[PDB]
């Protein structure tokens, strides 16, 4: 559709153009290319909110998104139109795939989401430092759609995982595990945030030893 | 400190399996040769295609592309291949785009994984890129069921 | 104290021969 | 009992017998021997490893 390129690189023209030029070149030192990044790695990026990006640190936070979803599409297919690229996954409609992402065997998701994706992040999927200034986001407000494209495309520092190298069997499969363990309700209590020992020690000397203390000196005598 | 004149998102280069190159004012972007495999090496008289965008920077003036050799085999180009003022020159047709193309004629075998070089030269530079092999949206090829052992 | 077995080198270096594998495990 | 040799050549090699920390399942227990850089399919059994 004309009309959809057109409209995409309008949007291009009037948001992307300071560092990624106008051919999508790239504007040295201030953006790369995006050449043969493909629809996914813009869908992706817009619909986090992440792009149009405001100033140069060392990553991008996530933020609400500028573009409505027909502009993202339209963004997606102008850049799609140069170079090429993977594309984001779509129903039978036409929109895009949501629900029908999700796959049907969590216990192949969650050994490959601790072999491949609970490094940078957590077991649950909380997030997690990285060597200067990086952080891994958390995974608890991203849709199967986008979980999809940030495996496809690699986000700033995210090895590339391939349709060869992680099939969309096996994608929709980590997904599942993501979607699944977000909304999964702790069984033992509060959650504490689900990051291990380091909660479970300040939530402990907070409250056991701040009301067994505070108990002592309830039955105990001062002076 | 992160955001200081070193940053590591101005540094950040392009997530594809393509190569940035700078041929004096025509930049190359997503430069990568497309070629199904089956065997270790792809043998010589396989035809392959080589796929890249050119970018003018100048607006002022227009270029043209001429001469691409690589020690690979001959290269052969086929359309017109003059590039606009402030526009792109898009060669070949990559996986996912709903006419000019380059045609390799290999003399030597090459495979996934190496990087061949190649010579980009339009009217005022000669460029070396080292095009590597990309696979582009292609399935991932069925393995053979290892026995019982 | 720096590692003794660990210094880099300039040496180009050259391509992998493709293996072939031996028989009889 | 608990006393135990840590550098006992127990590890079959192409080259001999040799101690555990100085082999891996890199090591070849033969000469020519293929090593796959098999990837881990994430499903039990059924080729877990795969070329
Ligand atoms: C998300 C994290 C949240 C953190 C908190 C969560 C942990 C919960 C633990 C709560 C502790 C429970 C221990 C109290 C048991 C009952 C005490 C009682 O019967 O009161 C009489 C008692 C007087 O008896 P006494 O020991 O003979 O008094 C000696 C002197 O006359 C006293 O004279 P004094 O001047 O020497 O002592 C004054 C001191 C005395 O108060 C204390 O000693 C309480 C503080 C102990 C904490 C120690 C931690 C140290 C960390 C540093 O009071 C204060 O300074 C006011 C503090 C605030 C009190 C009220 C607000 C509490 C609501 C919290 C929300 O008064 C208190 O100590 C007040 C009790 C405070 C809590 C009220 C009940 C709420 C419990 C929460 C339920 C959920
Ligand atoms: C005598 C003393 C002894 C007794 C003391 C013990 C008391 C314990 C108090 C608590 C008891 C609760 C029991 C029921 C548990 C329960 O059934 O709970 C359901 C679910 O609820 C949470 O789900 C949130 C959403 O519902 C999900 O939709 C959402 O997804 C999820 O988000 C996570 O997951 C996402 C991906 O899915 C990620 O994207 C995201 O990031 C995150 O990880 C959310 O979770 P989260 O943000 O963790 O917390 C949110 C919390 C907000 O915090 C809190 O309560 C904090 C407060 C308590 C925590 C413990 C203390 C810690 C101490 C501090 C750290 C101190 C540090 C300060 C430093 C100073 C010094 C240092 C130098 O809101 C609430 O619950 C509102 C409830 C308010 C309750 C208030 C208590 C009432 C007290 C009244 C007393 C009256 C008595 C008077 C008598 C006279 C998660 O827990 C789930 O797992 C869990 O399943
Ligand atoms: C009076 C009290 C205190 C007074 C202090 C106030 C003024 C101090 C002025 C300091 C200058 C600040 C400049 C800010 C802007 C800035 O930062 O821009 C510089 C650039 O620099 C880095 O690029 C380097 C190059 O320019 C690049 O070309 C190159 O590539 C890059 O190389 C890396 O990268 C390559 C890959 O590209 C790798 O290959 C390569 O290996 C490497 O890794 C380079 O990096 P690198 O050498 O790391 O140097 C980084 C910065 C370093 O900044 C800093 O000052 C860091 C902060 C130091 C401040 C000291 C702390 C104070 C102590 C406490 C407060 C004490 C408390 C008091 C106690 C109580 C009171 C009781 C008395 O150097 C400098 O600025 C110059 C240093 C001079 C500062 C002098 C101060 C020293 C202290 C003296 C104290 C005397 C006291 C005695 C009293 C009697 C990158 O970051 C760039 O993005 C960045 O842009
Ligand atoms: C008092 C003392 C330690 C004396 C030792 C003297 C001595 C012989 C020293 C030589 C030996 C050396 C070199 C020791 C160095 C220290 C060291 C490494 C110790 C190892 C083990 C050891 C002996 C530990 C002692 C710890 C200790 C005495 C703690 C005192 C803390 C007290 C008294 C707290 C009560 C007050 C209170 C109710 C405060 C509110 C609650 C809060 C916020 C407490 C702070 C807090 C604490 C204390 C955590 O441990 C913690 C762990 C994980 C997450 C969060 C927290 C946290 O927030
Ligand atoms: C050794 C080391 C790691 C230190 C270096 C890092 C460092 C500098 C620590 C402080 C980090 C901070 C506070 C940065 C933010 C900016 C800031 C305001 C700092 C300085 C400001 C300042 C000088 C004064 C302002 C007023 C003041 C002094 C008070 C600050 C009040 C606060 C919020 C202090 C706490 C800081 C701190 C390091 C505590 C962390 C507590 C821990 C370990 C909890 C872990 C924890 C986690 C992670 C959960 O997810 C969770 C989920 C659900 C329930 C519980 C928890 C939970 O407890
Ligand atoms: C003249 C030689 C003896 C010196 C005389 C004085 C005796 C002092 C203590 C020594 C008594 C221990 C007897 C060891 C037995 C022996 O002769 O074995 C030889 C063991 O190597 C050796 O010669 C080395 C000698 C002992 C070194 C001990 C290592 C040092 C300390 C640090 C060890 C840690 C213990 C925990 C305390 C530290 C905590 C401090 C806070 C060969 O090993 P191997 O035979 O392969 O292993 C077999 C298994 O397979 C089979 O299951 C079975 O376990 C055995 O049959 C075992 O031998
Ligand atoms: C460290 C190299 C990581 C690995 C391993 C995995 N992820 Fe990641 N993730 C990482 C970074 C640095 C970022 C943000 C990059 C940026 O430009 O902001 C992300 C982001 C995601 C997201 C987006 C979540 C959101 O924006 O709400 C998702 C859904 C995500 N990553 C998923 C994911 C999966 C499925 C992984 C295993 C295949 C995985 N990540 C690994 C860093 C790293
Ligand atoms: C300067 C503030 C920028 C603006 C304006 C836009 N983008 Fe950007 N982009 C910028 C940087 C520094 C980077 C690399 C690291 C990072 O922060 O992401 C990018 C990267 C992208 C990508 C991914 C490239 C890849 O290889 O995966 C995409 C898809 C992208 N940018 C798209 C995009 C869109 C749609 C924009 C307009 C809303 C846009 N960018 C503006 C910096 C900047
Ligand atoms: C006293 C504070 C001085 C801060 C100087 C550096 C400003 C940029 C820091 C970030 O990056
Ligand atoms: C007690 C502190 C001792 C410091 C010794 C530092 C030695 C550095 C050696 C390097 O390598």
């Amino acid at each position: 559709q004309s009309a959809l390129l057109r409209t995409g690189k309008q949007l291009f023209e009037t948001s992307c153009v300071s560092c990624h030029g106008a051919n999508l070149q790239g504007v040295p030192d201030r953006g790369p290319s995006l050449i043969g990044t493909g629809e996914a790695a813009v869908y992706f990026q817009v619909s986090t909110g992440r792009m149009p990006a405001m100033r140069g640190e060392a990553q991008a936070p996530s933020k609400p998104p500028h573009f409505d979803e027909s502009q993202i599409d339209a963004l997606g297919a102008y850049v799609q139109a140069n170079g090429g690229g993977p594309t984001v996954p779509r129903d039978d409609h036409g929109a895009v795939a949501q629900e029908s992402l999700i796959g049907g065997d969590v216990a192949r998701g969650g050994d490959l989401f601790r072999l491949n994706c609970a490094s940078c992040h957590n077991f649950t999927g909380k997030g997690g430092a990285l060597s200067s200034g990086k952080y891994a986001p958390d995974l608890g407000d991203a849709n199967p759609a986008q979980i999809y494209t940030a495996m496809l495309t690699g986000p700033q520092n995210m090895p590339k995982f391939s349709d060869r190298q992680l099939t969309p069997d096996e994608k929709r499969d980590i997904v599942a595990y993501v979607r699944e363990s977000a909304e999964t309700p702790s069984y033992g209590g509060y959650g504490l945030g689900g990051f291990g020992p380091a909660p479970e020690g300040m939530a402990m000397w907070i409250i056991g030893m701040v009301a067994a203390i505070g108990v002592a000196m309830w039955i105990g005598s001062r002076a | 400190c992160s955001a200081g004149q070193i940053s590591q998102t101005t540094t950040q280069e392009p997530a594809v399996n393509g190569v940035n190159a700078q041929a004096g004012q025509v930049s190359l972007r997503n430069v990568h040769l497309r070629a199904p495999q089956q065997t270790d090496y792809v043998e010589p008289g396989t035809t392959v295609e080589l796929l890249f965008v050119a970018a003018n920077d100048s607006t002022e003036g227009s270029n043209k592309l001429k001469s691409i050799t690589s020690d690979v085999g001959e290269v052969t180009l086929t359309g017109d291949s003059t590039v606009p003022a402030d526009g792109v020159l898009i060669v070949g047709e990559p996986d996912g785009q709903i006419a000019v193309t380059a045609e390799v004629e290999l003399t030597k075998p090459i495979t996934n994984g190496l990087l061949y070089d190649f010579t980009f030269t339009f009217e005022d530079g000669e460029t070396t890129v080292a095009v590597p092999i990309s696979a582009g949206e292609q399935p991932r090829r069925p393995v053979p069921p290892a026995g019982p052992g | 104290c720096s590692p003794p077995g660990e210094t880099a080198s300039s040496e180009p270096g050259t391509t992998p021969a493709i293996w072939t594998g031996s028989p009889s495990p | 009992g608990l006393i135990k040799n840590p550098w006992k050549p127990v590890v079959p090699t192409a080259e001999g017998k040799k101690a555990v920390l100085w082999t891996s399942g890199w090591t070849p227990r033969f000469k020519g021997e293929t090593i796959y850089l098999a990837r881990a399919t994430g499903r039990p059994g059924e080729s877990p490893f795969v070329k």
